[PDB]
RNA sequence: AACAGCUGGUUCCAAUCGAAACAUGUCGAAGCAUGACCUCCGCCGAGGUAGUCUGUGAGGUAGAGCGACCGAUUGGUCCUGUCAAACUCCAAACUUACAGACGCUGUUUGACGCGGGGAUUCCGGUGCGCGGGGUAAGCCUGUGUACCAGGAGGGGAACAACCCAGAGAUAGGUUAAGGUCCCCAAGUGUGGAUUAAGUGUAAUCCUCUGAAGGUG
RNA sequence: UUGAGGCGCCCAAAAUGAUCGGGACUCAAAUCCACCACCGAGACCUGUCCGUACCACUCAUACUGGUAAUCGAGUAGAUUG
RNA sequence: AGUUUGACUGGGGCGGUACGCGCUCGAAAAGAUAUCGAGCGCGCCCUAUGGUCAUCUCAGCCGGGGACCCGGCGAAGAGUGCAAGAGCAAAAGAUGACUUGACAGUGUUCUUCCCAACGAGGAACGCUGACGCGAAAGCGUGGUCUAGCGAACCAAUUAGCCUGCUUGAUGCGGGCAAUUGAUGACAGAAAAGCUACCCUAGGGAUAACAGAGUCGUCACUCGCAAGAGCACAUAUCGACCGAGUGGCUUGCUACCUCGAUGUCGGUUCCCUCCAUCCUGCCCGUGCAGAAGCGGGCAAGGGUGAGGUUGUUCGCCUAUU
RNA sequence: UUAGGCGGCCACAGCGGUGGGGUUGCCUCCCGUACCCAUCCCGAACACGGAAGAUAAGCCCACCAGCGUUCCAGGGAGUACUGGAGUGCGCGAGCCUCUGGGAAAUCCGGUUCGCCGCCACC
């Protein structure tokens, strides 16, 4: 920008949206990568592997397309996270790939987050994933309990459509079952 | 395709450059060779360019000079029309002179040694230390000029 | 040469221009290479680790087999055969 | 330099990481009943008594470290390769 | 000591003063002379002085030379007259001698000079027509203090 | 019959190949050892690479430039004056790794390579190109190359390394460098111009000087 | 009046006897631009022979025939008759 | 009494260390490359100044209330132990926390030593074991990279085992693996000088003297002509700077001679050079004359005697 | 790709600027602290929960060249420099010719306000 000795970053550098150095070491394993990642009002779930031309994503899973087997709820939170992680590692397992290394790009390794939630999704559709247990949140909030317990405290509905008032981590069950089943539509 | 004719001894002279008159056959002063005009042959002659007389000779030159010094693989036999015809695809000089011009064969695939071996050039040449334009006999020559020198190392 | 170590005379050779200054892409240090393959040698400034002895940039050696992560190129330092140790970063396919 | 005086490193004994002690080495008392000391006594005669007539080298300006390191479980000790150190004070 | 020591550039560039220490000053008074607050585009008439081959000269030669040249406008054309001339080249060249024999020769620090390379304007002068035959004298007798031949040419000029 | 790393000497013919005057270590620099390099023998069995072209790479010297770093370096009320072995926004020629192609070469002349025997050698020198030191040197110390050393014969008045030229014997012929007035083989050659100083009749050079400045 | 080029002149002093090798040379026997014909090596071409290497035949390294444009200099030194 | 008292070196000595290492340049854009080459460093320091993880972004400038607080600009000029060059910004830097991988064993490869053999040392990259941190990939075989280093014999030290002469017990020994202790002349001897009383082997491989090359020094000249010479550059004197000639001084170099080319000064006897002191012939003058000053041609002839000092040189005297 | 995720090349992509775009869609800003988690102090950030509002930021789409950068034509320049050769020139430092290569500054006019890969998606 300022002469001819000046020296600009690499693209996804400026963009803010690529964490080279862990990128780097996350490549080291050899394995593919499962690429947590998060918006304000959904969760993806994508299994890269490295190419000549970028990467390529053998298999993904959106909290939209969730929806596609019965889901009714919000798409922002932890069960919907652990779901959309699921739907991708069964995608993953389809594909034919059997082991991923959890790139979280530049969120936080926060203690029972979504990204961890996603990973524990994708370790259950099959998928081995270098884990550890005591950093993924405890069953019931991957339910969505916490949730519930919130509107618990009523006096107004949680949810503003209506998707019901005490809300449902049987919804999240039903779900999560579903998706375990042998024939589903992947 | 170029006549090479060497007209500068090996005293002193770069051994990379004797080693390429070597590869293109050459071996001894006055010696002469035929040489195909590709990209590899052509910086060969550039690097000899400072020991050498060359050029492109004309159809009855490049005929005078194989039949008075032409040569079989091995042994004194003369190329004669006769020769040529009972040992090469030709029917006499002439048609190998063509072919040769025309890049279309060499001395050795016609069972020929590979080397001119010519006289020294009778009246004298224009002198080694300078090229051609500068009145001298080293470098590329005029078809006419190559033929000159030729006819005169007949 | 005043001094006898592996950096002597090294100044060129080692340094980057100033556009490419800066951690370099990681594309690069992961690379795959089969044995046989023809490959390149030349240090990456920016790269600390999986270096070969500076003497040895500009090499096109052959991928022989790999030690850990790195590999182990085959090379001629004038008529001698050598075993070089080296990195993917480091490396590039001939061709 | 400082160095602690306790400190959890492997035990080439046990063969796992403990605790070990870091002492440094003390000179062991010679009893002058070695081979070399008998060779003294033989050797030395009148005139120039060949190696024995020599006299004690100098000095490096900094020596290696010199300790033990003793495993506070197994009570066994093992040595390392030290490294020049002008002053060596134990931390406790 | 004769330049015949120094003319020559028979020797590396040596001009870093980050590596070389206690170097003479120069004897050179002055680069810009005559009016320096008038510009060269103000005359009609431009005259440079170039050397005829590639030379080193010594900051005492460029001194005397300047000198002899622009006391000689002064009293052709006054202390003030119209017109300005110009030394572009600056003495960045040290010069060593070795003042033991050859043992340890590396010389100390004796002084500067300008390398110039033939064909290039050593002086340039800038005056009116009517001056343009002072300012050749000038030079005439300034390249009677500097090793190379000169010519004495007239660049923006053709009243003749 | 002391020992010496020091001086001197070491006796017949011929045929094939043919160096090193350098690197590492050394109480080592007038010496050795280990390598490089020379040579001899056995083994292996199909490629090899002194030249060039092209492709895929390596490189910051020449040059250049610095409102591109850096540090030097002018003046005026943006402009205006300069530089760099230990500066670089640039950037050759060129050198170099690997591969293919052409060339050359090898498969009875066995290349490339491997193993073993025997060395000599580790005072070098010169020309050219590039250097660094030095006022310089027929100086000192590098580097690449060809030569002398260890290279005849022709030329250069003579003359290790400048020019031609690399050479079995003998014989005929034609040239090379160089030369053609005589000495001295070949022209008192041709067309044209300049010079009046015997300038000059002197490639190169310790060797052949001739400068700044000046010349109706 | 002024610019450019060619050749020459001044600048130019050393020790036994001056020199371009010498003689000597001036529309040259100098210098520059061209050009013509010649002389001149052991190089190059060519006849015969010798050595060495290789090939064919052979017990032979004895003869005989063949190949060498791509063999023929050499100090120290290695190898062989 | 026996010995030692090193090497390098524009001869040797004195000085210095280019005697072991690292960096830039020299170095001629691959690699390699010398000099008593230019600039300059290392013989340690650090339990954190090592390791990981989390959080974070530095110099410097500006604006608002050279300490602190807020905002903006800001690819890197900060910082990173120490030379130099290089590397590094969601870090290799800063802060905080945790931790001891500065771990044991054993290798591959490169380097040391380009090519091309050679040890100690060093580095990169592995494996086995045991660990630290991290969610995990992963990172950690000390400090971002290149300096910070040492053989055999002997001793001490660490853990287990082998072994000592017919045999058992005890003592005390011998050994396998490794750590520490130094040789810096740093691929390791335990080590001062004089010789003119000297001696031998050799060297012109190397100095004194003469020659030779060079010419900085020395001698002489030329160009330009500031300046002064009451005015006047050029009667005369003549700075600066610039260009040369000589080979008389001095210095440099190490070509020639060390199985020998006799030293300084003087003397005697011969030849020569000219940059001329006199003599001849001239030009200028700040040339009235006389006596001078300066310059030109010119080497035929002349240029002498004495006092001090070995002196050359030089000082001094009377003649000329 | 009517706004997305992961990238490769790593300024042709930077700096700066103009215009346009979103009812249950996407990205955001945004709203809000019971929880998982968090600030050496702050739900600012990190983390979690969520849609009342908005297209003003970001982002995506279209475009501008003043600065920086890439490439191209002409000029500078076959200049500077240079590998091979020369009984060519110069007192000399050095230069020239033939042969094979061949810049840099700079001027001028164009180019460049990213290109491409995988996945997902009215
Ligand atoms: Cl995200
Ligand atoms: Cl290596
Ligand atoms: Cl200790
Ligand atoms: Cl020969
Ligand atoms: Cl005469
Ligand atoms: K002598
Ligand atoms: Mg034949
Ligand atoms: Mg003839
Ligand atoms: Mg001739
Ligand atoms: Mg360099
Ligand atoms: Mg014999
Ligand atoms: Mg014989
Ligand atoms: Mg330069
Ligand atoms: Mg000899
Ligand atoms: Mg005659
Ligand atoms: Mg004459
Ligand atoms: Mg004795
Ligand atoms: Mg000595
Ligand atoms: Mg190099
Ligand atoms: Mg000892
Ligand atoms: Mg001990
Ligand atoms: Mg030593
Ligand atoms: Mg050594
Ligand atoms: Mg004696
Ligand atoms: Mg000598
Ligand atoms: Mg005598
Ligand atoms: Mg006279
Ligand atoms: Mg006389
Ligand atoms: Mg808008
Ligand atoms: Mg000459
Ligand atoms: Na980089
Ligand atoms: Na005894
Ligand atoms: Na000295
Ligand atoms: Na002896
Ligand atoms: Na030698
Ligand atoms: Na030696
Ligand atoms: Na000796
Ligand atoms: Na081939
Ligand atoms: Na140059
Ligand atoms: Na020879
Ligand atoms: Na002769
Ligand atoms: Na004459
Ligand atoms: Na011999
Ligand atoms: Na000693
Ligand atoms: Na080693
Ligand atoms: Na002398
Ligand atoms: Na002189
Ligand atoms: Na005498
Ligand atoms: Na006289
Ligand atoms: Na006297
Ligand atoms: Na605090
Ligand atoms: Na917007
Ligand atoms: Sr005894
Ligand atoms: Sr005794
Ligand atoms: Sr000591
Ligand atoms: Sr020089
Ligand atoms: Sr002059
Ligand atoms: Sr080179
Ligand atoms: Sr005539
Ligand atoms: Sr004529
Ligand atoms: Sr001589
Ligand atoms: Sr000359
Ligand atoms: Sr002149
Ligand atoms: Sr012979
Ligand atoms: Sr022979
Ligand atoms: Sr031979
Ligand atoms: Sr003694
Ligand atoms: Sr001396
Ligand atoms: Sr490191
Ligand atoms: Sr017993
Ligand atoms: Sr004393
Ligand atoms: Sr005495
Ligand atoms: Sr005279
Ligand atoms: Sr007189
Ligand atoms: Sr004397
Ligand atoms: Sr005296
Ligand atoms: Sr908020
Ligand atoms: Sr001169
Ligand atoms: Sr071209």
């Amino acid at each position: 920008a300022t002469g001819p000795r000046y020296k600009v970053p690499m693209r996804r550098r400026r963009e803010a949206r690529t964490d080279y150095h862990q990128r780097l070491r996350l490549l080291k394993s050899g394995k593919p990568r499962l690429v947590a990642r998060k918006s304000n009002k959904h969760v993806r779930a994508q299994l890269v592997t490295l190419g000549p031309n970028g990467d390529d994503t053998l298999a993904s899973a959106h909290s939209s397309d969730l929806a596609e087997y019965g889901w009714e709820a919000p798409t922002g939170n932890m069960p919907s996270a652990y779901l959309t992680g699921l739907l991708a590692g069964l995608r993953a397992q389809e594909a034919g790939v059997e082991e991923a290394v959890l790139d979280i790009g530049l969120n936080s390794p926060t203690p029972g987050s979504k990204v961890f939630a996603i990973q524990e999704g994708a370790i259950d559709a099959g998928l081995d994933i270098p884990h550890n247990d005591d950093v993924l949140a405890d069953w019931q909030r991957t339910r969505g309990a916490h949730i519930a317990e919130y509107d618990e405290q009523l006096e107004e509905p949680l949810y503003s459509g209506d998707f019901d008032a005490a809300d449902l981590p049987e919804h999240f069950d039903e779900l999560r079952e579903t998706l375990l089943d042998g024939d589903i539509e992947l | 395709m170029h006549a090479l004719v060497q007209l500068r001894g090996e005293v002193n002279m770069h051994t990379d450059i004797q080693d390429t008159l070597e590869m293109l056959n050459i071996h001894h002063v006055n010696h002469c060779t035929l040489v195909p005009e590709t990209d590899a042959y052509r910086g060969m002659v550039a690097k000899v360019n400072d020991f050498v007389a060359f050029g492109e000779p004309s159809q009855e030159t490049l005929e005078t000079v194989l039949a008075t010094r032409a040569e079989p693989l091995e042994g004194d036999a003369d190329v004669d029309d006769e020769w040529v015809a009972e040992h090469t695809d030709y029917d006499d000089i002439s048609g190998l002179a063509f072919a040769l011009l025309s890049e279309e064969t060499t001395l050795r695939e016609q069972g020929l040694s590979p080397t001119l071996r010519l006289h020294p050039p009778r009246g004298g040449h224009d002198g080694v230390k300078h090229p051609v334009k500068e009145g001298g006999q080293l470098g590329k020559h005029d078809t006419e000029g190559i033929d000159d020198l030729l006819e005169a190392m007949r | 040469p005043s001094s006898n170590g592996p950096l002597e005379g090294t100044r060129g050779k080692l340094k980057n221009k100033p556009r490419d200054r800066g951690t370099s892409p990681p594309q690069r240090a992961v690379e795959e290479f089969d044995d046989g393959e023809k490959v390149h040698l030349k240090i990456d400034p920016s790269v600390p680790n999986g270096r070969f002895h500076p003497r040895f940039d500009g090499q096109t050696g052959t991928v022989e087999g790999k030690q850990g992560d790195a590999y182990k190129v085959d090379i001629v330092d004038g008529g001698k055969e050598k075993t070089i140790i080296v990195t993917a970063a480091h490396l590039r396919r001939q061709e | 330099m400082q160095m602690p005086r306790r400190f959890n490193t492997y035990c080439p004994h046990c063969n796992e990481h403990q605790e070990h002690e870091v002492e440094k080495v003390r000179s062991g008392r010679q009893t002058g009943m070695k081979w070399i000391d008998r060779q003294r006594e033989r050797n030395s005669g009148i005139g120039n008594d060949g190696k024995f007539s020599k006299v004690p080298g100098g000095d490096k300006p900094t020596k290696k470290t010199d300790l033990k390191y003793r495993c506070g479980e197994c009570g066994k000790a093992h040595l390392r390769e030290g490294w020049r150190a002008g002053r060596l004070e134990f931390q406790e | 000591k004769p330049a015949s020591m120094y003319r020559d550039i028979d020797k590396p560039a040596y001009t870093r003063r980050e590596y070389i220490t206690g170097i003479p000053g120069s004897k050179i008074a002055q680069h810009k002379m005559g009016r320096k607050q008038k510009d060269a585009d103000d005359y009609p008439v431009q005259i440079s002085l170039i050397v005829e081959e590639t030379v080193q000269l010594r900051h005492g030669s460029l001194e005397a030379s300047r000198l002899s040249a622009n006391r000689h406008l002064i009293k052709e054309l006054g202390e003030e007259g119209d017109y300005k001339m110009t030394l572009r080249k600056f003495p960045h060249q040290v010069l060593r001698e070795n003042k033991d024999g050859m043992r340890a020769a590396f010389g100390k620090i004796v002084g500067t000079a300008a390398r110039v390379q033939a064909g290039e304007q050593l002086f340039t002068a800038y005056c009116n027509v009517e001056d343009a035959e002072h300012v050749k004298e000038a030079f005439r007798r300034a390249y009677n203090k500097i090793t190379p031949s000169c010519r004495i040419k007239v660049e923006r000029g053709e009243e003749l």
